[PDB]
């Protein structure tokens, strides 16, 4: 939703891979 | 832009790359050497 | 606050023609190279009130067209044009465009192409045949002696498509080959006719026009218009940064 | 009390602009991607964010854009990267514009700042009212 | 009429042309 | 409806 | 859980 709301579910983990 | 005045647009260049080097194919002098094994082309040809 | 956008622009557009400047220095031994202008160009912002905005914007007005100084290469395919002359070459897609790069190359199979671009004649690409020594007349005339031929039968071949057009009436396309303005176009046809009074000498080769003084003084120029900008840029955001203290009650 | 969400919505659009142009900074000489595209320049997007139907409002940051500026080409035929013509693609990024874009922006969140801190003044202030 | 007045219009948009149309 | 903030709406662009 | 605050979590590493 809106970049500040309140959700209740956790954001997905974030990773940054050298290549795809 | 459309059309006195200065013409309009920017077109940047890029820069320069060599594209062909080239090898001016016209016959040399002759220098004499009196041994019998050497020889000179008279014209547009090559030994294989 | 927008006035330390206005300096930046001109900033920035500062870096742009440096670049141009570098792109003519980078090309001051490329045969038949024609240097590209660069003009700065004031725009300013029609609004409410006092127009005290007035932003800069480079631009490219076509290419200096002064003949440069010529090379005196033994080749008798290297040709140099009359003052406002140019060699017709069919370019990538197909269509024609006009160069001053007369150095002209033999393929294997006989086509001539300069810079890989088929040389178009009067009757279209040439042919010439297989392996033969190419003499080019003063106007245009291509005479072909298969080396070890009876001299006498240096038969001519064909003439090159030379045509007279100024400066004003020719822009530059992206791969380097000069075409015709749409004004020109539509006052001049689409292709342009042969003139038979542009002379073309055979054994020489034309290099570029970048004079080096001009590059020298726009170099410091560039510089200097630079470091005012950037001093702007200081001078505005410090009185910004006292401004701000004025929202406290 | 609307002030502190307005003024909070500006100073993360303006955090959310600083963070594009410090990007749009550390690859300027960039080359190639996690994949085989270049590195295309960002920029955010501004609008009004007025969720009520009063016009006006605070400003929230709709979308991170690529500019869609043509790419610099430089002449490497010796790079995998490079197309048939030998050109490898090299970012547009201006270097002035981005400098001048952190200074703006850090400029703008200062501002919004001291709003902040005098608008919790007064709403500190109107607590004691007759008391 | 003067800077910083109050005005019931909006104002006209502010164009800037590169050449003239 | 306000568009890109900064270096690309503060630079002269023919308009489209 | 967590892990080392700072230099050495915010780089690009290899996967592993």
């Amino acid at each position: 939703g809106v970049p500040g709301a309140l959700s209740n579910q956790p954001a997905p983990p974030n990773e940054a891979p050298i290549a795809t | 832009g459309a059309q006195t005045t200065l013409p309009s647009g920017l077109q940047i260049g890029t820069g320069v790359r060599p594209v062909a080097t080239e090898r001016l194919h016209s016959q040399g002098n002759l220098s004499q050497t009196n041994n019998s094994k050497d020889v000179a082309i008279k014209g547009q040809g090559f030994f294989q | 606050d927008h006035a330390i956008y206005t300096a930046m622009g001109a900033a920035s557009q500062t870096l742009n023609q440096q670049a141009v400047t570098a792109s003519n220095l980078a090309n001051a031994s490329t045969p038949g190279f024609r240097a590209q202008l660069n003009a700065l160009r004031a725009v300013p912002v029609d609004g409410l009130s006092l127009a005290t905005r007035t932003l800069v914007t480079a631009s490219t007005p076509g290419a200096d067209m002064t003949p440069g100084q010529l090379d005196y290469t033994s080749r008798p395919l290297d040709v140099a044009l009359q003052q406002d002359g140019w060699l017709v070459v069919q370019a990538a897609d197909g269509a024609e465009g006009y160069t001053r790069n007369g150095n002209i190359q033999v393929g294997p199979t006989g086509q001539l192409t300069i810079q890989g671009h088929p040389v178009i004649g009067e009757g279209g690409p040439i042919t010439v045949p297989e392996g033969s020594e190419i003499t080019i007349a003063a106007d245009g005339t291509i005479s072909a002696l298969n080396p070890g031929d009876p001299p006498n039968t240096v038969a001519p071949v064909g003439r090159l498509k030379l045509v007279k057009a100024e400066g004003n009436e020719v822009q530059r396309s992206d791969d380097g080959l000069f075409r015709l303005t749409a004004e020109a176009q539509a006052e001049r046809g689409a292709v342009l006719a042969a003139d038979p009074s542009i002379r073309i000498m055979s054994g020489v080769l034309e290099g570029s026009n970048v004079k080096p003084v001009e590059a020298m003084t726009d170099m410091i120029a560039n510089a200097r218009r630079f470091e005012m900008q950037m001093k702007v840029i200081t001078s505005v955001d410090e009185n910004e940064g006292r401004a701000n203290q004025l929202l406290s009650m | 009390l609307n002030i502190f969400d307005i003024a909070g919505s500006a100073l993360a659009a303006q955090s959310k602009r600083l963070n594009v142009a410090a990007s749009n900074l550390a690859n300027a000489d960039s080359v190639t991607g996690p994949d085989g595209q270049p590195y295309r320049a960002k920029q955010v997007v501004f609008q009004v964010d007025a969720a009520p139907g009063q016009a006006t409002g605070g400003v929230k940051v709709a979308s991170v854009i690529e500019s869609q500026a043509p790419e610099k080409l430089v002449y490497e035929p010796g790079n995998p990267l490079a197309d048939a013509n030998g050109y490898v693609k090299m970012p547009n990024v201006d270097v002035v514009g981005e400098m001048v874009n952190t200074m703006s922006a850090s400029r703008s969140y200062q501002a919004n700042i001291e709003v902040l801190n005098t608008v919790k003044s007064m709403m500190l202030k109107t607590l004691t009212l007759g008391q």
